[PDB]
């Protein structure tokens, strides 16, 4: 189909693109909005403090300042938030992960 | 005693956001004071009559440092003619905290809370329009007497911007007995006010026991160049319009 032709030749072909599809959608900080249990290791679509986003809430090993809410990187980006409710940092990490090629 | 002004050596530097970083240099282009310059040094060494404290201009922004441990300054009032038909402010550090009143105060012709607690009623006479009161947590400030070699660094910004009143702070452990030290320590937020009130000017109210040491500076729209290190916290910054060599930099 991407080809356009009946007839392909032998080699490897990217046809697609692959993205994982995110399961669940929580909201956070009613913390003193609507309340939702954190989850982790699994693409879902969060809603921290405004800020709205996909990725899969992994566990933090680095330190916020005692008055940050957010973090990011060379590339500015999201990459930490602040738990507004138990007040504990998460990771993010997107998972759009690579094309579909297919060998024929 | 007239203003001798002194060399800022690298002061004024403070978190501009909420935003957790990490071994990158960022670049933000807000309201700091510029390096190397003249603060307008209010010399109070008085034992001279220090008690200069008019209406001052205040800019978009103001360095507020202090090396003084017996906190002579309680009180800061603002405002903008300061005659009873304005919304004023006061930052006072009573007994009880930081107390922030800002209400329609109605002043006298010489507007001053004058220690009499702050019973010189110049600036607050009654309570009709309020629209917070931020009563801090009452922390350990018990009108403090503690002096000698300057220790506590009490360093303050005082911005007003989109009329919220942001004021920053930061308490250093350095001994010196005279003016702003070499070194490099940015400074935090402390107190983000929800207000949208205007201010055109200030005072400074010492508390009648006069000799201490209170700095006053003035911000600018400037860019600067921060480095965050590994544990995210500034270390080092470089004023971008200063010199050839920092703007290359």
């Amino acid at each position: 189909c991407t080809l356009k032709s009946f007839t392909v030749e032998k080699g490897i072909y990217q046809t697609s693109n692959f993205r994982v599809q995110p399961t669940e959608s929580i909201v956070r900080f009613p913390n003193i909005k609507k309340s939702t249990n954190l989850v982790k290791n699994k693409c879902v679509n969060f809603n921290f403090n405004g800020l709205t986003g996909t990725g899969v809430l992994t566990e933090s090993n680095k330190k916020f300042l005692p008055f940050q809410q957010f973090g990011r990187d060379i590339a500015d980006t999201t990459d930490a938030v602040r738990d507004p409710q138990t007040l504990e940092i998460l990771d993010i990490t997107p998972c759009s992960f690579g094309g579909v090629s297919v060998i024929t | 005693l007239p203003p001798a002004y002194t060399n800022s050596f690298t002061r004024g530097v403070y978190y501009p956001d909420k935003v957790f970083r990490s071994s990158v240099l960022h670049s933000t282009q807000d309201l700091f004071l510029p390096f190397f310059s003249n603060v307008t040094w209010f010399h109070a060494i008085h034992v001279t009559k220090r008690f200069d404290n008019p209406v001052l201009p205040f800019n978009d922004g103001v360095y507020f440092a202090s090396t003084e441990k017996s906190n002579i300054i309680r009180g800061w009032i603002f405002g903008t003619t300061l005659d009873s038909k304005t919304q004023s402010l006061l930052i006072v550090n009573n007994a009880t905290n930081v107390v922030i009143k800002v209400c329609e105060f109605q002043f006298c012709n010489d507007p001053f809370l004058g220690v009499y607690m702050e019973s010189e009623f110049r600036v607050y006479s009654s309570a009709n329009n309020c629209t917070f009161e931020y009563v801090s947590q009452p922390f350990l400030m018990d009108l403090e007497g503690k002096q000698g070699n300057f220790k506590n660094l009490r360093e303050f910004v005082f911005k007003n911007i989109d009329g919220y009143f942001k004021i920053y702070s930061k308490h250093t452990p350095i001994n010196l007995v005279r003016d702003l030290p070499q070194g490099f320590s940015a400074l935090e937020p402390l107190v983000d006010l929800p207000i949208g009130i205007n201010i055109t000017r200030f005072q400074t109210l010492l508390a009648l026991h006069g000799a201490a040491a209170y700095y006053v500076g003035y911000l600018q729209p400037r860019t600067f160049l921060l480095k965050y290190n590994e544990n995210g916290t500034i270390t080092d910054a470089v004023d971008c319009a200063l010199d050839p060599l920092s703007e290359t930099k």
